[PDB]
């Protein structure tokens, strides 16, 4: 009943739950939506709580995008928030969460946030420098300049010879 | 119904923007009659059969 | 989201991300650097200055201490104008010092310039003015997640400190 | 008009290619903690 | 036998047709005699052995003394169009790289950089084969109509006809160049690119570089005739076309200018750095030498003599080395 | 029968409740190994065929 | 140098820091989404004709008899969805006057540019959430359509439909802005001056110049 | 798509006109050859 | 012309490397102090005085009127009549290209890189000529590393300037997977 | 012969590639290590290990230390899981390490 | 052999590497080591070929 699979990061789940519960309590003061009840609220459905999440979904998404700051994303905060808002609204426009639990909505939003962060990081660790690719190494090697022959460039009478001048023009161009 | 509502909303927005005062019902009801008749006859046939 | 579908979703997402950023798996390292790097540097120690000079050789300095006294909006606008251009030398990186001094200025600059690419703080025990001057800005950058802290020991190894700072700033760069 | 082929770069790449599998060969042929007496 | 072999049989048949002599197999498929000697297997094999050179000669004669066939011309130039279609795109990118943005997109200003720029989009419509169908259409156009209207003609007449047809079909060349140099998928197709060009600039925008394309085409036709004849002056003509190559480079740059795909305009293209005029000259010469157009309809008398002499020399092999010289035959 | 050991209990099929499987931070990452393995495996398969 | 100039212009456009372009200053730059509809219409017509020909002849297979209706239905649904998505008024550009109290806009409707002027900033309002759209059934001249809409809505002649059910194909790629009396779609992927944009959307009037 | 339609129509017209000219020339040549063949026969 | 001394009345912070604009101004004043002749300005006791403002030190340039994604407009210059001049100039350029190459090769023979000097000592710090300004020079390896970094930036600018909001396919994939999971939950 | 040759080849290629580590990530409490390794077809395969079990063991033969890949700055480090009797191979290059 | 040697010498001289064979400068005309290496690479193999054939 419990596998050896890494669970999605829960760092922002408390913040998402707090923001959503605050916004929903602004409309349903008696709903009893509190952060301390997340462990028990996630097991109930919106119908049981008498809350129509469909109407407030867009406002919840906007508030979450404007409030939550993710430091794990590779994009600056403004771009990250705008991209998160667009992605979340597009994904949730076709999803009806009314008949499912609050935990499903919270986990879906957290998964979207984590996937956006991973895509921003290019599905690679942000704290690992990594190794350059073959193309990067080749481009750096090609961009590296050519030193040439310093002996021919050295100021000497012998270097004024026609043969030496030809060699310098051929090898130090 | 959702498609019809969206088409009506878009037509109203466009007519207000352009000062036309007439809704494009030809576009709002693109295939409403056909879809409704097909669904109704299918449902009636299924009810008669089963 | 689901254990059974996690692998398939990851594979499909990796395949699709190439459409947005072609050859991302081959140019991931280079992409770590932004197009127009904007850095805000906190720290006024001698070792901090040496590290800044070593790390930002190809960047342009922006002394924000000269803007003290003017209102936050004007200061932010001037900083944005300074750091939203590329010189003939093709140096697109700018690092600011002694600015912002408060959360209002920090937020104004971020809104004008779409955010600062990096906020590098060098905690040097031999420094006692940075915390007194720009604590609010440091707190704002910590909140926004653009803050990178690199503690420096004055009696440390300069080369190792420079290498660590370069790696940390490269990792912390944001688009 | 950036320059293209360079024999020195080619030789360096060949050396890197030939030296790449040395670590793997060493790891494969090295001893381990086990002593199957 | 009912679900795999029926679908797999055509593949094996195509493989065998490619890897076996179709004429020899057809000859062997008929067994017996009707009243004439020479239908046995031994006699058929002896005939089929020389039938290769006989059919080569007959095909060459058809391409010269009969109206040209588009299928035959495409078969002759299959490699230049089928497998190495992207070579044209990479050559165009190299030629126009002087005023392109490729050097800022993980590419170098060299043939390797052009190849990498072309291949970064894959092999398909956005990659190596981007514009392959346009290249095929252009080949089926002026280069083929010119053969039709100038079969068995001199160098001057061939050049004039080719110039006329290239002028007639030039806009396709400009569209193909723009598609080749479109590395960000700005244009969704040939029609989209042409529509954008016409909407932004006038119809004359499609005829940029025509007068520098025509002269290079004349030089290329001269070199093709020289190499077909096989005279020693083929190297001099190769040098001449190498010298005229900057005309082709300027044509490509003019076509690629005046658009978001390029950093320069028509006026600035003319005053471009002179050190990059011969961009991709050696790659272009190598590609042309390896896959020169096999237009047998334009082969002169000397070229036909060379081909027939080679065929006869190959045909002479069918004599017994140790045949006895007898007083009475 | 073989699982029903006389003196010692066999390990539970599920992980201990103490363990938490929440992801932390990445220590090591060499993604190009996947590409190298795919290349080598495909090459050996093609050669063997 | 040419690339440096182009990059500087791109950075300025992305940051939305354009100067005053004469009488008005551009503070928004957005683009609409285009979807394929002619290929789907052609595919649906081909599927219908093929089904009719198969029924007339009688030489078809069960496999194709199953597949062709499915392909035709999918093509028809995709065509309807793409038509609805394309015919969505999407705000393309917005300019503010020098006085800061008037705004002009240009919107795209299925690739057609429509220009609206004399829009006081006090009337602008960005819908953070899903608003409500009012539909008047009395306007409809089709009895069957009116009856169907009334039955589905379960309301009076004037029916209010929440925008949550409509955002799937109405504003799935943007927010909803109120340009006075009309409503437009503001895409998320756009270049705009955020400082002025937020104030005008909230309705506050910026200072002159 | 007015510009695209005009461009496509112009291309079709040019190709069709070239085809008409080629077919007219071929028809003249074939008629002359057929008359010569009939006379010879 | 290597050693020169500049003095700023507190308007330039020397604790950090000088800005590109500041170095450009210094070069533009040295190219006058050299060519126009010298009143013995630039020594420690007789330095060059400068009062640099924030705009001068920071602002890059002006005339940002380039129109992105634009096509040159024809049919107004009478291309039919003007193409002759362009063709003639192209022919002249093609004819002269071998001659220009030969002349440049001869110039290389008669010229050497060491002939020109590009090193200047300012405030006891060595600088090397850079495009239109100066660049601090400390070590050959450091200079080569700086050149490599500049080349890398120029090369990967376009790749790094990718579209953040082009996430249609990713959003579609996420939506499909979450809708399947929602069906499972229902 | 064909079936078993193909099976043996694929299985032994997978076994050879199993030792190498593609990715390693600690848990939130740093109590477990999730390791992504190579699959038979070159994809990612997940496994879990315990940091306490993980250990770097010296070679059984004491004269073979000089022959270890770890002698090279860009060699390989062989980390042994003492519980699962498995080996984890990591590149010594700092580019691959957090 | 001459072509390969000339190509290698040219590439290594472009990269700044010159084999330490022959004097750096000539005793009489002061010809450069690269030029004399080219001359030797061109001449010596021809003489060796002639001697071997003879
Ligand atoms: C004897 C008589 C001869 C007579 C003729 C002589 C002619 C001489 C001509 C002059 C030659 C001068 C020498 C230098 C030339 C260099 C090339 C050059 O000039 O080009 C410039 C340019 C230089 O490159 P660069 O990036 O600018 O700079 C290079 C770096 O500086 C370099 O730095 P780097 O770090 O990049 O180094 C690259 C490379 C440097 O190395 C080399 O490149 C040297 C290679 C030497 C050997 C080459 C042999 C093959 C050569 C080709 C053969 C065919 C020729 C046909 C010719 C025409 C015939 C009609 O480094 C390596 O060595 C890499 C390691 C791997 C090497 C190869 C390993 C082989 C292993 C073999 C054994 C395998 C295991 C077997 C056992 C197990 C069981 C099987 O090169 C190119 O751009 C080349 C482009 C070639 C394009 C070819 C056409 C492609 C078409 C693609 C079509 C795709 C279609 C897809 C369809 C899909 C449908 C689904
Ligand atoms: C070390 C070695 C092992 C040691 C231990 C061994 C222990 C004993 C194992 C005994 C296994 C059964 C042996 C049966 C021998 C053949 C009997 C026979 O005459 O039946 C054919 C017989 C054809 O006779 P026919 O109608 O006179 O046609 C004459 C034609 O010349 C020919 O017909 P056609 O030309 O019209 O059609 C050509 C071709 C058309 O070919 C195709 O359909 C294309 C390819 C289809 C997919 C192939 C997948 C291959 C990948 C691995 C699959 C693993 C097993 C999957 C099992 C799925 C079902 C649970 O059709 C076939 O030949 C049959 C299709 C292939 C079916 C193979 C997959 C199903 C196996 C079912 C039995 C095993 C149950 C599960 C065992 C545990 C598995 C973990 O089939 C029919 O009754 C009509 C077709 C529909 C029913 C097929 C029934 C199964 C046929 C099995 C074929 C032989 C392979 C069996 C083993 C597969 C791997 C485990
Ligand atoms: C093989 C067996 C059969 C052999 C037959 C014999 C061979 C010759 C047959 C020739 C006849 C074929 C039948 C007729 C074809 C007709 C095509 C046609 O009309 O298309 C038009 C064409 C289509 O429009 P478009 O699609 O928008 O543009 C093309 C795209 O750019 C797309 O171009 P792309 O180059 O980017 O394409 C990349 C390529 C990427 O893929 C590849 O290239 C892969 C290559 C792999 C290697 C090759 C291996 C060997 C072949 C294997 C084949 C396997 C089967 C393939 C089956 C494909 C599906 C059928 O494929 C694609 O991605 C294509 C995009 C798909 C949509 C469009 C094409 C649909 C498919 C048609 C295929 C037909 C092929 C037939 C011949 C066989 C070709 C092989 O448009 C134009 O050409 C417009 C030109 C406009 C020029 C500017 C005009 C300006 C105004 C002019 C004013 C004039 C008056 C001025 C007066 C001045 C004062 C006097
Ligand atoms: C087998 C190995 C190779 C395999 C290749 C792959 C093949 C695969 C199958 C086919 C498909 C692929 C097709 C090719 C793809 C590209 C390959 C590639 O990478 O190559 C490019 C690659 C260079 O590309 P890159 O690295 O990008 O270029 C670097 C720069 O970007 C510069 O590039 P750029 O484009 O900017 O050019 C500017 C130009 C700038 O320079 C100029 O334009 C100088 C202008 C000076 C003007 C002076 C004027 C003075 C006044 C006038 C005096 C004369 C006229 C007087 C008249 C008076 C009376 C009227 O630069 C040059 O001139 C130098 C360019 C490179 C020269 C390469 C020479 C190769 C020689 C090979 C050995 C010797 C021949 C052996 C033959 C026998 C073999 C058995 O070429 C090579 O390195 C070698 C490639 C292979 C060579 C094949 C041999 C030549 C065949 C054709 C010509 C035959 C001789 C004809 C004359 C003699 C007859 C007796
Ligand atoms: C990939 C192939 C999978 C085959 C599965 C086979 C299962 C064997 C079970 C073994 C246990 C014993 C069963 C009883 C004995 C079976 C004997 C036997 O093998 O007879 C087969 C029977 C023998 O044919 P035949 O006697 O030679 O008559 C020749 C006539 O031309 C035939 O023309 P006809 O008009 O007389 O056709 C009669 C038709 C009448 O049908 C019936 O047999 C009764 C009705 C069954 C319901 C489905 C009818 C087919 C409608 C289209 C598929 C709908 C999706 C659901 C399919 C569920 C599985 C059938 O029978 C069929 O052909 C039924 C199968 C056709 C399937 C075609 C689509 C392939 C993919 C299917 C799976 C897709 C994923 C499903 C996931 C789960 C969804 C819940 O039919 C076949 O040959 C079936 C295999 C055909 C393979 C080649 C297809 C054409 C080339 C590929 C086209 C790919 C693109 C287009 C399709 C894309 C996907 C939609
Ligand atoms: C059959 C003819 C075949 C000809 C083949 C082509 C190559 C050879 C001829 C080439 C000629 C044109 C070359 C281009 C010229 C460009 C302009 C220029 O600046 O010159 C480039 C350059 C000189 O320019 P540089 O910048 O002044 O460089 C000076 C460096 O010291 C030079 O340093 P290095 O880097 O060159 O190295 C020194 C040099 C080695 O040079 C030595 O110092 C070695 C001396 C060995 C002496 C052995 C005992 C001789 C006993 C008396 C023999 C009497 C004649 C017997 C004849 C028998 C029948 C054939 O080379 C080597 O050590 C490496 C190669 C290994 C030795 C292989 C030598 C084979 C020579 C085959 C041709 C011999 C022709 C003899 C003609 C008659 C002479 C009377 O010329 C050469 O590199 C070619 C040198 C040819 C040999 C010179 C021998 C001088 C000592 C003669 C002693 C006996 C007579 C004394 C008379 C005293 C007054 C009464």
């Amino acid at each position: 009943n419990r596998t050896h699979d890494k669970v999605i990061s829960q760092t922002y789940v408390p913040a998402i739950a707090n923001i959503a519960f605050t916004h929903l309590s602004k409309k349903y003061p008696q709903a009893g939506l509190k952060v301390d009840q997340l462990n028990t609220l996630k097991e109930k459905t919106w119908n049981d709580l008498g809350v129509n999440i469909e109407h407030e979904k867009q406002e919840i998404l906007v508030e979450l995008s404007e409030q939550i700051f993710v430091k794990e994303s590779k994009l600056r905060w403004v771009h990250e928030q705008r991209q998160r808002l667009a992605h979340t609204t597009y994904v949730f426009s076709g999803l009806e969460f009314q008949n499912v639990k609050v935990g499903f909505f919270i986990d879906s939003y957290n998964f979207l946030l984590q996937e956006l962060a991973h895509r921003s990081n290019l599905y690679q660790s942000k704290d690992i420098v990594g190794e350059k690719s073959f193309h990067e190494k080749h481009l750096e090697q090609q961009t590296a300049p050519y030193s040439g022959v310093k002996s021919l460039e050295e100021p000497v009478s012998q270097n004024k010879s026609f043969i030496n001048s030809l060699m310098r023009a051929i090898h130090n161009h | 119904y959702n498609h019809l509502v969206i088409k009506y909303y878009q037509s109203f927005i466009c007519n207000t923007l352009i000062n036309k005062k007439k809704l494009e019902f030809n576009y709002i009801l693109s295939s409403f009659k056909f879809i409704k008749e097909l669904n109704n006859i299918i449902i009636i046939s299924l009810n008669k059969l089963f | 989201m689901n254990n059974t579908f996690k692998f398939l979703h990851q594979v499909i997402s990796k395949l699709t991300l190439k459409a947005q950023v072609p050859n991302y798996g081959q140019y991931s390292h280079s992409l770590k650097r932004p197009i127009n790097p904007k850095v805000v540097v906190f720290g006024n120690s001698s070792r901090a200055y040496e590290l800044i000079s070593s790390q930002f050789r190809n960047f342009n300095h922006v002394n924000g201490l000269e803007l003290k006294g003017q209102e936050d909006n004007i200061q932010a606008n001037k900083v944005a104008q300074s750091v939203l251009s590329i010189n003939d030398g093709f140096q697109d990186g700018y690092y600011i010092t002694d600015f912002p001094q408060n959360s209002k200025q920090a937020e104004r600059l971020d809104l004008i310039t779409d955010g600062v690419n990096l906020a590098l703080y060098i905690k040097d025990p031999s420094d006692k003015v940075t915390v007194t001057r720009q604590q609010e800005a440091i707190d704002y950058y910590r909140k926004t997640g653009a803050l990178v802290e690199f503690e420096v020991d004055p009696r440390g190894d300069l080369e190792e400190q420079v290498k660590q700072l370069s790696n940390q700033v490269l990792n912390g760069y944001k688009h | 008009s950036s320059k293209g082929f360079n024999l020195a770069n080619a030789v360096n790449t060949v050396k890197s290619t030939l030296n790449a599998p040395i670590k793997h060969i060493k790891r494969n042929i090295e001893p381990t903690g086990s002593n199957y007496s | 036998a009912n679900f795999v072999i029926p679908y797999l049989k055509p593949v094996a048949d195509f493989w065998n047709s490619l890897c076996i002599d179709q004429h020899q197999d057809s000859l062997f498929q008929f067994k017996g005699q009707t009243g004439s000697l020479g239908t046995d297997w031994t006699s058929k094999y002896l005939r089929s052995e020389q039938d290769v050179y006989n059919h080569k000669y007959l095909q060459y004669h058809k391409r010269v003394h009969e109206a040209p066939e588009l299928t035959d011309v495409i078969s002759d130039n299959v490699y230049r169009l089928t497998l190495f279609a992207g070579v044209e795109r990479v050559l165009s990118v190299r030629q126009a790289q002087a005023i392109l943005k490729t050097q800022f997109a993980g590419a170098t200003e060299n043939i390797s950089g052009a190849f990498q720029t072309v291949l970064n989009g894959g092999i398909f419509r956005r990659g190596y084969f981007r514009g392959a169908l346009l290249n095929l259409l252009q080949f089926c156009g002026a280069p083929y109509q010119s053969l039709i209207w100038s079969r068995n003609s001199g160098i001057t007449n061939q050049v004039i006809v080719s110039s006329i047809f290239e002028a007639f079909f030039y806009p396709l060349d400009t569209v193909k160049t723009l598609i080749y140099n479109d590395v960000q998928g700005k244009y969704k197709g040939a029609f989209h690119c042409a529509s954008q060009v016409v909407q932004n600039a006038g119809w004359s925008r499609l005829y940029a570089g025509i007068f520098q394309k025509l002269i290079f085409n004349s030089a290329l036709i001269f070199h093709l005739n020289q190499v077909w004849d096989g005279s020693s002056q083929q190297w001099a003509s190769l040098a001449l076309v190498a010298a005229a190559y900057p005309l082709l480079v300027l044509k490509t740059r003019f076509q690629v200018a005046g658009t978001p795909l390029a950093l320069a305009t028509s006026n600035e293209v003319l005053k471009v750095n002179r050190k990059t005029l011969y961009a991709g000259l050696v790659p272009y010469l190598i590609f042309n030498t390896l896959f020169a157009y096999e237009f047998a309809a334009w082969h002169s008398s000397t070229a036909q003599e060379r081909v027939i002499g080679g065929l006869q020399n190959a045909m002479k092999q069918f004599s017994s080395p140790a045949a006895e010289q007898v007083w009475s035959s | 029968n073989y699982l029903d050991q006389p003196f010692v209990k066999v390990p539970n099929a599920n992980p201990n409740a103490s363990l938490n499987f929440e992801e932390g931070e990445v220590l090591y990452e060499n993604t190009r190994l996947l590409e190298w393995a795919k290349f080598w495996n495909y090459s050996v398969v093609v050669g063997y065929l | 140098l040419a690339f440096i100039k182009e990059a500087n212009e791109m950075i300025q456009q992305n940051t939305g820091n354009l100067p005053w372009d004469g009488g008005k200053k551009k503070i928004f730059q957005g683009q609409a989404n285009k979807y394929l509809e002619t290929p789907y219409y052609l595919l649906a017509a081909l599927s219908g004709l093929g089904l009719l020909y198969f029924l007339y002849s009688g030489d078809a297979k069960y496999k194709t008899l199953v597949l062709t209706p499915v392909v035709g239905i999918a093509a028809f649904v995709l065509l309807r969805r793409n038509q609805i998505l394309n015919r969505v008024p999407t705000l393309t550009e917005l300019f503010l006057h020098k006085d800061g109290k008037f705004v002009d806009a240009v919107v795209s409707v299925n690739g057609q540019l429509i220009s609206k002027n004399d829009i006081p900033v006090s009337t602008l309002k960005l819908y953070r959430g899903d608003h409500t759209v009012k539909v008047n059934l009395n306007d409809f001249e089709d009895a069957s359509a009116k009856k169907f809409l009334a039955q589905q809505s379960g309301q009076e002649g004037v029916i209010n439909v929440h925008f949550s059910k409509l955002r799937n194909l109405a504003a799935r790629n943007g927010q909803v802005l109120n340009l006075g009396d009309t409503e437009v779609v503001v895409p998320f992927e756009n270049q705009a001056n955020r400082i002025i944009l937020k104030q005008i959307f909230k309705g506050v009037e910026v200072l002159p110049s | 798509s007015n510009v695209t339609g005009k461009v496509a129509l112009a291309t079709l017209g040019a190709l069709t006109g070239y085809g008409a000219f080629y077919h007219y020339n071929q028809y003249l040549n074939l008629s002359a050859r057929w008359q010569q063949i009939q006379e010879n026969i | 012309s290597r050693i020169y001394w500049f003095d700023f009345n507190g308007t330039v912070n020397e604790n950090l490397p000088l800005n590109y604009n500041v170095l450009k101004i210094c070069r533009n004043e040295i190219n006058k102090l050299e060519k126009l002749n010298e009143n013995n300005l630039g020594t420690q006791k007789n330095p060059i005085k400068l009062n640099l403002s924030f705009e001068d030190k920071h602002y890059n340039t002006n005339n940002l009127v380039l129109d992105l994604n634009s096509y040159e407009t024809f049919n107004s210059k009478n291309f039919i009549s003007s193409i002759f001049d362009k063709t003639f100039e192209s022919l002249n350029t093609v004819l002269m290209a071998p001659i220009y190459s030969f002349l440049e090769f001869k110039l290389k023979l008669s010229s050497t890189k060491i002939n020109t000097n590009h090193y200047y000592v300012i405030n006891g710090k060595l600088y090397i000529t850079y495009n239109d300004s100066f660049k601090l020079f400390t070590t050959i390896n450091d200079y080569f590393n700086d050149l490599n970094e500049l080349s890398n930036t120029k090369l990967f600018f376009l790749y790094r300037s990718f579209n953040i909001y082009n996430i249609k396919l990713n959003s579609l994939v996420d939506f499909v997977f979450l809708k399947l999971i929602l069906f499972i939950h229902l | 012969v064909a079936i078993y040759a193909t099976y043996i080849a694929l299985s032994y290629i997978n076994n050879i590639w199993k030792d190498y580590v593609v990715r390693a990530q600690f848990s939130k409490d740093k109590e477990l290590l999730f390791v992504t390794r190579v699959s038979p077809f070159g994809t990612t395969e997940e496994e879990v290990y315990e940091v306490a079990h993980l250990e770097h063991l010296p070679p059984s033969v004491r004269s073979g230390v000089k022959d270890l890949s770890a002698q090279d700055a860009d060699g390989l480090v062989d980390v042994t899981c003492m519980s699962s009797q498995r080996s984890l191979v990591f590149y010594k290059g700092d580019q691959y390490w957090n | 052999f001459t072509a390969v040697s000339w190509f290698s010498i040219y590439q290594f001289a472009r990269k700044g590497a010159v084999l330490p064979v022959l004097r750096e400068y000539g005793r009489y005309f002061g010809t450069h080591r690269l030029f004399r290496q080219y001359l030797h690479t061109l001449v010596l193999p021809l003489l060796y070929t002639e001697y071997a054939l003879n």
